This record gives structure tokens, C-alpha cells and sequence, in this order.
């Protein structure tokens, strides 16, 4: 408060003291939007008890989970798809506009313990199925887990057991258009950039409003001190405190209002992860578009990304029916 | 520890990390790098010359854009009067002067007492007067040997007849006959009609009070507008790694000045960025590029383990490198990515988080002391996947949990 | 003899430094794409142009010529002995500056007889009761022997006379910015101006414009150079 | 301690400072009441699906497999009790598709 | 802002400029909440091809 309003003078602190307690009220509100932002990410990710790993030999019956699993060459032990999303969203005078007493705090979970949380959920849903989220992990081969899931939408098992190669080829070809869709279009991540633009733009008006006299001789608090009578200044210095205090309340109110939809959006990811990943869903158009089979998560800057696998029919015909 | 009790205003504090105060460093060396590039004011052409003016027709000269240095008058000039109004004589070297004017006239030896506000006389009523709100100095000295001759000198004149009293800084150079009676003069000198302007007579053998004198009047304003007549301090050539007060030609504040790589254009003097912040300045005497950097911001917070169990605390200096801050305004310094912990040691094992700090570090209480460790996500497990194996349960268990949700709050009304 | 300046005329208003900033300013500028007046001084009939022009706010002066025939301009209110004047005359040896109550005739001008050497100086008759002068250092300039261009801006605010100029070799389709050159305080009343020229032993170009209060957008450079500026009132 | 045309200027800062400190209180009470109405609609849904029936949504009513539920009351709130079913004591075997 | 506050007088259009950007900021919320309403009525109904 004081470093922004009264600068470094002592003729201003005494006048500011008369306005009651309008600093512990504006400082206890910005510290409530700093613990919630760290509690938000402890519900989306921290849902697993232990840390699972994948065995070295990779015999999954034909499917190729090579472009979403970690590799050791690149750092942070990220995968090949989490390393194309970072280059897209850009985090852009931050170097020295800290004159007036502004600070940025670091988040609690560094971006190396989230890559270790999204690499356990993925490796435990391949070798176990859906039993690792409701007890103890139990192993099962992949080609039978797929039949288990395939029995849940109506079709029987021999349909899968007679067309394993075709389904494997279709899945492998399907995953791989996403790479070309993401590595060529630099506008796919659209709604993850507004949360940066609208936050970094509202911080400029606060600084740019520091040089507007609200009805005084000048907007610098030294030319009304060097050349004005000591009694006369306290009449026009009092004209700047109200001006610089009325612009420090709209900012706080706007931030308080805006940080209430982020909670609503983060309360939906914690449900989507618990229902579309740790199980199978029957609600229409919730986890994709079609018939739901399975899903995979990925991490992104200040957000999460999902991949949905579905089932779609084709090649109809005509017949003739009768009730009985 | 006592600060927290006086911040939340109680006698008992629970577990947690609390923000209490701030951390500022006061500049020490106040400097005025006064830009006295220009040459000295005409201290010779003003004080001494060949000839002077009279009382009824004085002179006015404007002096501006020069440096004030009166020390050159000590070797030659020998004054006889020195009085100042509105400013201290000793403080004139450290101030500035604006709209400075000098007036020159020659008055009599015994008539030098009339050069002061609130006086009466024949020079103060018809020739020259001073305002009541006077701010300046008046200097007078003798010129007997340079303004005397055998037979008398009759080039100096003064006014003797006038209709009423003059006003401060009002000049009357009109000459006319003065009618001293009810009979009109009709422009011809005669009875009750004299010339209002008379002449002075000075001789080398005249008395002490009958010798010529030279007086100079100086007037200026103090601290209300930009000024061009100024005095130097010359406490320049500072140290380049300390936070000091700086007073350039048209800037004032505090910071650290170093040497930069940018190039200022000749028609440019200051430096600015996208935001309206001062970040550069050019030396007017050395023509070099300088920078400005903050030194005096930051905040500190106190970590406590429970106020009755112990009286040990640790403090964190946010965003401060562990060289500027003293260990106690230590033998225990840990450098993290969030600040500089002081009072806690570094352990190697990993536990669960107890009191968050930031960047993946925590702190906990465990005789006993305070430790800082790296939080651990969880245990480790592996699944023995194979293409012809399966696992099936053989028993079961029944469990009961709870869950709490708020539904409503208190109603209230105001008048 | 009418032509409109497309995007010519821009002077540095500030005194500070910036690097890659599109800060916008509001001051007095000549409107973009505004017609100005063209004057001609040629000898085939011989042409001699030197009328009296108004001085409402300021005049964007440009002069195109192969040889220096324009020396300076006369200034004042009524141009007599009853009022002061600002005299800026180049006498082919030094720049002459004086603030006096001169007495001008109908056609004050310079001239030569031949090789080439000044032969006349007929500007003023009487000038008294004035307290300003300024003499530039002597120099030698060749005479005789379009390629060059010189641009000037005149402004008189708060008893101060400011001039901006830039020399760079009809009028072309270039674009350049103007920097301050001189600064002299006078504190007088100015309402008219008139130029003077020279002739080569014979009896009997430049454009004059205006400004308006209009705000522009200035785009700087890394080195603090105004490369491009765009108006904000021309087209939607 | 003052006269009628002189005290009016004195009492124009109290009734302009006590008035700005009221609108702040009301504004902050219009946002707190909007975060509880988002929690009084979650409890209503959790009472029509976990209690009056059986739910197949994962991790909605407890952890494990849902069997039934019981409500209890509390000051300005509600408390639930969830009953679930959990396996144990696994073993190894060998499988074949057909 | 400019028409609601002080009509069309030119004695206020000059005194209002020394208050910063208080009325450019208030002319952006009542355009960011005027497009969300046009987007809302597209999620509910436009669910078919
Ligand atoms: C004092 O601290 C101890 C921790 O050892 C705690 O058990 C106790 O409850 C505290 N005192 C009170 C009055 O709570
Ligand atoms: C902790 O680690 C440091 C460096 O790895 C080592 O010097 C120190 O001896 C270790 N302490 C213990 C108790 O293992
Ligand atoms: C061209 O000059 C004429 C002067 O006769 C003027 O009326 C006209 O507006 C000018 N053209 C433009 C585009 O301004």
C-alpha cells in the first residue's frame, strides 16, 4: 500500500494514517487468491496413492504407446506430445517495473512433479484396467481388457477377437494425425492464452495511472513540496491520496470477481478425470462424441489436455422386420 | 516472534507462516551533481566599470545562464556595506537564483542609509525606492579617488522638486518646470519657479560624508520556478556500487548508477521505456550514459512451530540474495528459489509436507529443531505384467467413511 | 501551381529516449495530404516572387534550388520604426542576427554585378533603441559555379522561437524527421513575415503551408529514430 | 464548538468517509453468498442419487463400490455416511482367450 | 461516459481528461458481457448438423 501511494516520503504517511485501516483490508483479500490457486491443482492431479512403472518389454498386442510415454533424452522426463504444447503458448517491462512494490510468487508444485503424476496414471491404466482406482492393482493382458470394455456397449467378444489386426492398424493411424494437427497450426491452444492476456493487461493500467494529477499542480510528489507553503500542500496532497486509493480498489474487486470462474472450471476437470479415465462412462456426449471406450491425460501450462477414444458405425443396409 | 503477537493482536500463535513487515535500506550519501558546465557570471562587468549612472536615471541589466561564484572579489574588491534580506549569507552557495536583476547608481556619502525598505529621504521619495517585500542583498563601497577632480565634478544630477511621492521600482525621467505658487509658470523660469533637477559637487578635499559612493542592488526569487543563475556544490564522481541520493539537472530520487551500452542522441537527454519510468540519464559534465536500479524493496515473514511448545522461529527474506541481508539485523544459511532461509539447516531424507514454503520445499519441527526438506510424492511400486497371467481376489471387506458440506450462513440487516 | 504534401513534415517534439515504443502524442502538425502554395522565381519573362504572407500559427518552409538565391526572411508586426523586428540575413560572409526597430523599403534585396561577388546590401535605413545582437563566425561560400532541399519550422510560444531543420539531397516523395537546430527567446508580437533574395545583375522554388491541432501515432526504432508515423483522422 | 455556516464543511468528510466504508462491506457480501449457493446445489444432488438409489458414477459416493448411504444433520451443514465394498487377498493364475 | 456525465458542454470535456482512463475501462466490461450472451444461446440449441 504505502510504497505504491506515498512513495518514500514521511510527510505522506502521517496523512495516510488518518484514513483508518485501508491496507490490512486490501492485503487480506489478495492473500486469499494465493492459497486457492495452489489448492486447485491438488485435486486434479493428486488422486493416485503410489507410483507405478511400465515393464521394459512392450508386447501390447499391436497397439503402439510410444508417443505419449516418457523418454530420457529431453529434460524433465516429458513425452513427445507434452513437448510440442509448451512451444505454442508464450508467457508474454517485467524486468524493472517493480519500482512501485509489485511481486510475483512461485507455485508450490514445480513443473517436474506434475510430469511424475501424469506418468503414473497413464502407466497404471494400461497394465491394470480400472481396478487400481478402487483397491489394489491387479494385472491383466491388454487384448482381454479391450474385450471387457468392448462388451459394455453392446457388441460381443468374437467381433473383437476376429478383427484384432484391423483395429490395431486403425488406432495406430488415428493417433498420429494429432501430431500434424498440433505441430503446424499455431492457434489450437486458444483458451489457454486469454488467462495470460487478461492478467498481464490489467497490470499495465495500474502502473500507467501513476502519472495523472487528479486536480493538483503536478503528478510528482516533489514539486508540490519544494515550492509550496507547508500549510498549503496538505490541501493538495490530500487530493492525490483519494485518487490513488480509488484506483487500487477496482483492481482488487475485478480480480476477486474474475478468479471465481477459474474455480468453476477446475471443479470440472476433477470430475472428468475421475469418471472418463478411472472407469467407463455411460452419460451421452460427456467424454467425447460417440460410444466411450477409454481415455488418456496429458499436461500443459496452466491446464490439462485429454484424449478420447470412441466407436462409430458405418455402411448401413435395408431389411424388413416383424414384432413376433 | 514478538512482532507476530503485535500483528494479529493476541497472546497465542498457531502453526503456520505469517507475513509481518518489509525490508528497506536507507541511502547514505546525498549528492548534488550540480551541472555548472557554463562559464562564470559577469562578476567584473557588473561591479566595476568606467562610468556609472545617476540617481534619477538608473540602469537595468539581465544576467542568466551562468554559475554563481563570488570568490573572485576577495583579491581586489573592498566593500563597505553588506546586508541581505530573505536569505542567509552562508547558504547562497547551495541555492539557485531566478530572474536576477542589477541596478547601478551613484549616491552621496551620508545618503547611503536610505537604501532599505521603509525609509524616507530625498532619494527615496523622488529618485529610487525599494519594495516592502524585499528579497536580496545591497552592497555599497567608496569611489572617492575614481570620481573626484579639482574644481568639482558636475555630471551627477538629482531631483529636488516633485508633486508627490514615488512608488517602488518606478522610474521618472521626465523633466519639466515646477510651479511652487498659485501663479502659473507658463513655461518660463522666474518667481516661485525653479528647475527640479539639481547638480552635485564633489571635491578631493571634501569631508567624510561628502564623497561619492557606488551601490548595486540585486533582486531574485527563491524556489518557485526554473532558475538559470545557480551555485555549485561539485560533490560529483560517485561510487558505482552503492545506493545513494542523486540530484541531476532535472531529476531527483535514489538508486544505483552504473555504466551502460546504449547511445543517447545529441538532441535527447533522458531515458524512458514502454512504461513511464525513469531508467537512464546522461552526465552533463562528462557526457556518459548511466543507469538506475532499485535497491530498497522486499518483504520478510516468520515461521513458527506452535507458540507454547517452543520459542524458536525462522525468517525468510523473499527474493533477496544471501549477501545483502545481514544474518541478523549466523552459521545457518540455506539458499532456495523463493528467498533465503536463515535459522534452519538442510537435511537429505524426504518426508511429507508440513508447512509449505515454495518451489518444492517444506519445513517441519522435529532435543528438537527446525528442518527443511524436499517433499516426496509417494511410495514406489511395479506391476508384473505378462501376456498370460491374471489375478483374482478371494475375500472382501466393508468400510464406512464421512463427508461434510456447508449449506447456509447467517442473515443480517443494517440501518 | 498547387500541390499537396503526401506525408512530409514531422519534427521531434520530445527530448527523451525510447526504444521500440509506439507511444502516441498530440501536438500541432500540418495535416496529411493538404494542398500548399507553389511560388516560382525563374528567368526565361523574368519572374520575381516575394509577397507578404500571414503567420497564423507557423509555416512549413521548404526551398528547392540549384544555387543559393534565398538568404533569409524578415519578420515583425507592421515592419516600421515603431515596432521591433527579428532580422535573419546571410551576407555571404556570416550569419547576421539582430532584434531592432528597422525601417524597410518596398523591395529590399541583395544582388551581384559579375568573378561573382556581392555588390549591394539594401535592407534597412534606420534602426535604433534595441538591445540584441549576434554575429556568427566568418566563412566563405562559393557563388553559382535541383539537387538539394532544406526544410524549416517556425513556432513562437511563451516568448520562445524554435527552429527545426534537416538538409537532404516539384518536391520528391521522401519522408524524414526534423530535429531542433536553434533556440532564441524574444518575447515579441509576430503576425507577418517576408523573404529577401538576390539577383545576378538583372532587373526583375519554395512552398508555404500551415498546421492544425491534430494527434498522430509515432513508431520509434531501436536507435530512437522515427521511421514511420501514421495519422488518426484521415480515413476510417 | 462551531457556528452554523462553518460546521457544514467540517461535517462533509465524516458522512463521505462513513459512506464509502459501507459499500465495501455490501460488495464483499454479494460474492461470499455466491460461493455457498454453488455448494447448496451439490448437496441436493448428492442426496437424490447416493441416498434414494444406487449410483454407478465412480468416486461420487465414497471410494470403492457403492452400496448405500445415511444422512445426518449438523449446525449449518450436513454429514453423510458412505458404505462400500473392497476386495482383498489376490492370487495368481493363467488365462487363455478361447 | 462522455454523454451521460456532462452532456455536450466543452467546459467538462477538458476537466474530465485529468482523471486517467476511468471511462475507457468501464466501456470494456459492457462489451465482454454482451458477447457471452450471444454465445450462451448457441450451446443449448445448435446441437444438430
Ligand atoms: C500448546 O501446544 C501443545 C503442543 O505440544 C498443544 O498440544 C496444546 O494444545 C497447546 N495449548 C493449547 C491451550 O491448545
Ligand atoms: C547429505 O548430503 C550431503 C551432500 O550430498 C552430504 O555432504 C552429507 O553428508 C549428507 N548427510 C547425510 C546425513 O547423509
Ligand atoms: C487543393 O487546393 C485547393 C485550393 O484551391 C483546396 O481547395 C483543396 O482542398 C486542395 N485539395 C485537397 C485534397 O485538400
Amino acid at each position: 500500500c504505502t510504497m505504491y501511494i506515498c512513495g518514500d516520503s514521511t510527510e505522506c504517511s502521517n496523512l495516510l494514517l488518518q484514513y483508518g485501516s485501508f491496507c490490512t483490508q486490501l492485503n487480506r483479500a489478495l492473500t486469499g487468491i494465493a492459497v486457492e490457486q495452489d489448492k486447485n491443482t491438488q485435486e486434479v492431479f493428486a488422486q493416485v496413492k503410489q507410483i507405478y512403472k511400465t515393464p521394459p518389454i512392450k508386447d501390447f498386442g499391436g497397439f503402439n504407446f510410444s508417443q505419449i510415454l516418457p523418454d530420457p533424452s529431453k529434460p524433465s522426463k516429458r513425452s513427445f506430445i507434452e513437448d510440442l504444447l509448451f512451444n505454442k503458448v508464450t508467457l508474454a517491462l517485467i524486468c524493472a517495473q517493480k519500482f512501485n512494490g509489485l511481486t510475483v510468487l512461485p507455485p508450490l508444485l514445480t513443473d517436474e512433479m506434475i510430469a511424475q503424476y501424469t506418468s503414473a496414471l497413464l502407466a497404471g491404466t494400461i497394465t491394470s484396467g480400472w481396478t487400481f482406482g478402487a483397491g489394489a492393482a491387479l494385472q491383466i493382458p491388454f487384448a482381454m481388457q479391450m474385450a471387457y470394455r468392448f462388451n459394455g456397449i453392446g457388441v460381443t467378444q468374437n467381433v473383437l477377437y476376429e478383427n484384432q489386426k484391423l483395429i490395431a492398424n486403425q488406432f495406430n493411424s488415428a493417433i498420429g494425425k494429432i501430431q500434424d494437427s498440433l505441430s503446424s497450426t499455431a492457434s489450437a491452444l486458444g483458451k489457454l492464452q486469454d488467462v495470460v492476456n487478461q492478467n498481464a493487461q490489467a497490470l499495465n493500467t495500474l502502473v500507467k495511472q501513476l502519472s495523472s494529477n487528479f486536480g493538483a499542480i503536478s503528478s510528482v510528489l516533489n514539486d508540490i513540496l519544494s515550492r509550496l507553503d507547508p500549510p498549503e500542500a496538505e490541501v493538495q496532497i490530500d487530493r492525490l491520496i483519494t485518487g490513488r486509493l480509488q484506483s487500487l480498489q477496482t483492481y482488487v474487486t475485478q480480480q476477486l470477481i474474475r478468479a471465481a470462474e477459474i474455480r468453476a472450471s477446475a471443479n470440472l476437470a476433477a470430475t472428468k478425470m475421475s469418471e472418463c479415465v478411472l472407469g467407463q462412462s455411460k452419460r451421452v456426449d460427456f467424454c467425447g462424441k460417440g460410444y466411450h471406450l477409454m481415455s488418456f491425460p496429458q499436461s500443459a501450462p496452466h491446464g490439462v489436455v485429454f484424449l478420447h477414444v470412441t466407436y462409430v458405425p458405418a455402411q448401413e443396409k435395408n431389411f424388413t422386420t416383424a414384432p413376433a | 516472534l514478538s512482532e507476530t503477537k503485535c500483528t494479529l493482536k493476541s497472546f497465542t500463535v498457531e502453526k503456520g507462516i505469517y507475513q509481518t513487515s518489509n525490508f528497506r535500506v536507507q541511502p547514505t550519501e546525498s549528492i548534488v551533481r550540480f551541472p555548472n558546465i557554463t562559464n562564470l557570471c559577469p562578476f567584473g562587468e557588473v561591479f566595476n566599470a568606467t562610468r556609472f549612472a545617476s540617481v534619477y536615471a538608473w540602469n537595468r541589466k539581465r544576467i542568466s545562464n551562468c554559475v554563481a561564484d563570488y570568490s573572485v572579489l576577495y583579491n581586489s574588491a573592498s566593500f563597505s556595506t553588506f546586508k541581505c534580506y530573505g536569505v542567509s549569507p552562508t547558504k547562497l552557495n547551495d541555492l539557485c537564483f531566478t530572474n536576477v536583476y542589477a541596478d547601478s547608481f551613484v549616491i552621496r556619502g551620508d545618503e547611503v542609509r536610505q537604501i532599505a525598505p521603509g525609509q524616507t529621504g530625498k532619494i527615496a521619495d523622488y529618485n529610487y525606492k525599494l519594495p516592502d517585500d524585499f528579497t536580496g542583498c545591497v552592497i555599497a563601497w567608496n569611489s572617492n579617488n575614481l570620481d573626484s577632480k579639482v574644481g568639482g565634478n558636475y555630471n551627477y544630477l538629482y531631483r529636488l522638486f516633485r508633486k508627490s511621492n514615488l512608488k517602488p521600482f518606478e522610474r521618472d525621467i521626465s523633466t519639466e518646470i515646477y510651479q511652487a505658487g498659485s501663479t502659473p509658470c507658463n513655461g518660463v523660469e522666474g518667481f516661485n519657479c525653479y528647475f527640479p533637477l539639481q547638480s552635485y559637487g564633489f571635491q578631493p578635499t571634501n569631508g567624510v560624508g561628502y564623497q561619492p559612493y557606488r551601490v548595486v542592488v540585486l533582486s531574485f526569487e527563491l524556489l518557485h520556478a526554473p532558475a538559470t543563475v545557480c551555485g555549485p556544490k561539485k560533490s560529483t564522481n560517485l561510487v558505482k556500487n552503492k545506493c545513494v541520493n542523486f540530484n541531476f539537472n532535472g531529476l531527483t530520487g535514489t538508486g544505483v548508477l552504473t555504466e551502460s551500452n546504449k547511445k543517447f542522441l545529441p538532441f535527447q537527454q533522458f531515458g524512458r521505456d514502454i512504461a513511464d519510468t525513469t531508467d537512464a540519464v546522461r552526465d552533463p559534465q562528462t557526457l556518459e550514459i548511466l543507469d538506475i536500479t532499485p535497491c530498497s524493496f522486499g518483504g520478510v515473514s516468520v515461521i513458527t512451530p506452535g507458540t507454547n511448545t517452543s520459542n524458536q522461529v525462522a525468517v525468510l527474506y523473499q527474493d533477496v540474495n544471501c549477501t545483502e541481508v545481514p544474518v541478523a539485523i549466523g552459521s545457518n544459511v540455506f539458499q532456495t528459489r523463493a528467498g533465503c532461509l536463515i535459522g534452519a539447516e538442510h537435511v537429505n531424507n524426504s518426508y511429507e509436507c508440513d508447512i509449505p514454503i515454495g518451489a518444492g520445499i517444506c519445513a517441519s519441527y522435529q532435543s528438537q529443531s527446525i528442518i527443511a526438506y524436499t517433499m516426496s510424492l509417494g511410495a514406489e511400486n511395479s506391476v508384473a505384467y505378462s501376456n498370460n497371467s491374471i489375478a483374482i481376489p478371494t475375500n472382501f471387506t466393508i468400510s464406512v467413511t464421512t463427508e461434510i458440506l456447508p449449506v447456509s450462513m447467517t442473515k443480517t440487516s443494517v440501518d | 501551381a498547387y500541390t499537396n504534401s503526401f506525408t512530409r513534415g514531422v519534427y521531434y517534439p520530445d527530448k527523451v529516449f525510447r526504444s521500440s515504443v509506439l507511444h502516441s502524442t498530440q501536438d500541432l502538425f500540418l495535416p496529411f495530404f493538404s494542398n500548399v502554395t507553389w511560388f516560382h522565381a525563374i528567368h526565361v519573362t523574368k519572374r520575381f516572387d516575394n509577397p507578404v504572407l500571414p503567420f497564423n500559427d507557423g509555416v512549413y518552409f521548404a526551398s528547392t534550388e540549384k544555387s543559393n538565391i534565398i538568404r533569409g526572411w524578415i519578420f515583425g508586426t507592421t515592419l516600421d520604426s515603431k515596432t521591433q523586428s527579428l532580422l535573419i540575413v546571410n551576407n555571404a560572409t556570416n550569419v547576421v542576427i539582430k532584434v531592432c526597430e528597422f525601417q524597410f523599403c518596398n523591395d529590399p534585396f541583395l544582388g551581384v554585378y559579375y568573378s561573382w561577388m556581392e555588390s549591394e546590401f539594401r535592407v534597412y535605413s534606420s534602426a535604433n533603441n534595441c538591445t540584441f545582437e549576434y554575429v556568427s563566425q566568418p566563412f566563405l561560400m562559393d557563388l553559382e559555379g535541383f539537387k538539394n532541399l532544406r526544410e524549416f519550422v517556425f513556432k513562437n510560444i511563451d516568448g520562445y522561437f524554435k527552429i527545426y531543420s534537416k538538409h537532404t539531397p516539384d518536391l520528391p516523395q521522401g519522408f524524414s524527421a526534423l530535429e531542433p537546430l536553434v533556440d532564441l527567446p524574444i518575447g515579441i508580437n509576430i503576425t507577418r513575415f517576408q523573404t529577401l533574395l538576390a539577383l545576378h545583375r538583372s532587373y526583375l522554388a519554395y512552398y508555404v503551408g500551415y498546421l492544425q491541432p491534430r494527434t498522430f501515432l509515432l513508431k520509434y526504432n531501436e536507435n530512437g529514430t522515427i521511421t514511420d508515423a501514421v495519422d488518426c483522422a484521415l480515413d476510417p
